[PDB]
């Protein structure tokens, strides 16, 4: 019922894709930074939702700038969400496996500017 | 900016019996902190606990507080406040209590107080009196030394003596006792070094 | 395979001695803070070292200051640590026991400046 | 054009006490770098990798520096910037990192910087300090120097030293040492010979 996850100074998750065992009632995710950069050059978090509700949440979080963690305040489209974090730190982030559907497309990313296009893989 | 004046390094036992004690550290090379009685000196290592003991004939009232005070042995430098050196100043050493300038730190007691003297410059640090653990016979207080012996532009390798003075909550006076401080890479070595002198 | 530490605001582990079963392949460690004083007055960590090597860590790791968790970078001595928390903060680790010695005695500490003396205890 | 000043060659430990180790490497003839201990003094090839090993008593904290320069030993010739001659600056040989006058480099290390002084004229290449490996006693930096000494246009048979600073991350001194340098193609025989006086 978790999964740990990597994001680099190349903008890369070590992962394109999160299966979520539903017998689970709750998924934790554990993201780690093992570049030497900080969060204001190369931050990251990750980041749940819908897939047609990602390019918004990117949008407007890309607008929110690095104080909003790059997410939009009370952004409702985010199902769940890490910190945005630098160089060598970590943050994890429990959800209720109630909000999820076997039959729905969903995508977790990167909201720091420009590392979605990269930064992103299916759940 | 030198300061107006120049703190008392006088002894004073006061009311309570007022004396200093250290641990019988012995000068290994593996101590990190020992005294020596003949030369009335502490030699302890930077950053490094550095135990000083408060005993006393008879209980110091309630309030009582124990402050610190470093001030240089020699003449000429004795109006020119203590303070770490500039690279000490600015690195990142902060336990986010003590001023980035302090020589003298307590470590373990969240009551710790630092203080620059409005008037004086001075810096000081002060702790809240507290009697002996049942069963022990003095007071331990746990410093820190935050610059060498040896750093350039600080004490510049210039001798200094640590001030302990006890005082009531108002801080009139109680008690005074003081002791010569070489920060230094290896306390025992230097003890048995400067004791061979003698 | 698991235990469950706090640091409280009083400079105090809820536990001076660890056990590690010699069966278990991976030990956790689950550190939180009930108290309510920020990091950089009262940040914790669990840092795990051999008994030797624990006053080097604390040394260096003093040194090394509040952003970087107050760990000397890349230190070989620790076997495993987790990162500092404050108030209201939890953090894990996992280690291989295979790390460990049945001959060896370890420590396991926080590195706050002054704290060291305080939170430690025997694994 | 000269430089208006002279650094510094004042041996100096500092807080963490900075010292130099060399390789006890003899004077076969294979060997590319051999250190006179007698003589304070280096014989390596031109362009050769020379261990230069920093020691210190206690570790510096995170983004300390490690400075090396030349200076002609010779104070008549103390003003006179140390730097490659015309046909080695114009030769093709550049790692694309040092600058094509500086005479010293620094191998293996992409974090290697290299300065232009814009005030004092003087070369020097800098690279931040790393602890000691897992298994290892001090930090060993791997210079080269890229002219021999009896370079026409360049050292022309005058002796330099390399003046070794460790400085912090605001550029704090944190100490100092040096070490003649003779830059020959038979570094092994060259240090027989000038041992020979002794
Ligand atoms: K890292
Ligand atoms: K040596
Ligand atoms: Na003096
Ligand atoms: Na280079
Ligand atoms: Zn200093
Ligand atoms: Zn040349």
């Amino acid at each position: 019922c978790s999964v740990d996850i990597q994001g680099n100074d190349q903008m890369q998750f070590n992962t394109n894709a999160i299966t979520v065992d539903k017998s689970c009632k709750q998924f934790t995710v554990n993201l780690s930074h093992p570049g030497n950069l900080p969060k204001n050059v190369m931050g990251h978090n990750w980041v749940l939702s819908t897939a047609a509700d990602m390019q918004g949440v990117v949008t407007d979080g890309m607008a929110s700038g690095l104080d909003k963690d790059y997410l939009k305040p009370d952004d409702s489209r985010v199902i769940a969400h890490t910190k945005l974090i630098g160089s060598g730190e970590k943050d994890s982030v429990t959800f209720d496996v109630s909000k999820l559907k076997e039959g729905e497309q969903y995508m977790f990313f990167c909201t720091f500017p420009g590392h979605s296009a990269l930064m992103k893989g299916t759940l | 900016p030198l300061s107006s004046s120049v703190p008392s390094q006088k002894t004073y036992q006061g009311s309570y019996g007022f004396r200093l004690g250290f641990l019988h550290s012995g000068t290994a090379k593996s101590v990190t902190c020992t005294y020596s009685p003949a030369l009335n000196k502490m030699f302890c290592q930077l950053a490094k606990t550095c135990p000083v003991q408060l005993w006393v004939d008879s209980t110091p009232p309630p309030g009582t507080r124990v402050r610190a005070m470093a001030i240089y042995k020699q003449s000429q430098h004795m109006t020119e406040v203590v303070r770490r050196c500039p690279h000490h100043e600015r690195c990142s050493d902060s336990d986010g209590l003590a001023p980035p300038q302090h020589l003298i730190r307590v470590e373990g007691n969240l009551r710790v107080e630092y203080l620059d003297d409005r008037n004086t410059f001075r810096h000081s640090v002060v702790v809240p009196y507290e009697p002996p653990e049942v069963g022990s016979d003095c007071t331990t207080i746990h410093y820190n030394y935050m610059c060498n012996s040896s750093c350039m532009g600080g004490m510049n390798r210039r001798p200094i003596l640590t001030i302990i003075t006890l005082e009531d909550s108002s801080g009139n006076l109680l008690g005074r006792n003081s002791f010569e401080v070489r920060v230094c890479a290896c306390p025992g070595r230097d003890r048995r070094t400067e004791e061979e002198n003698l």
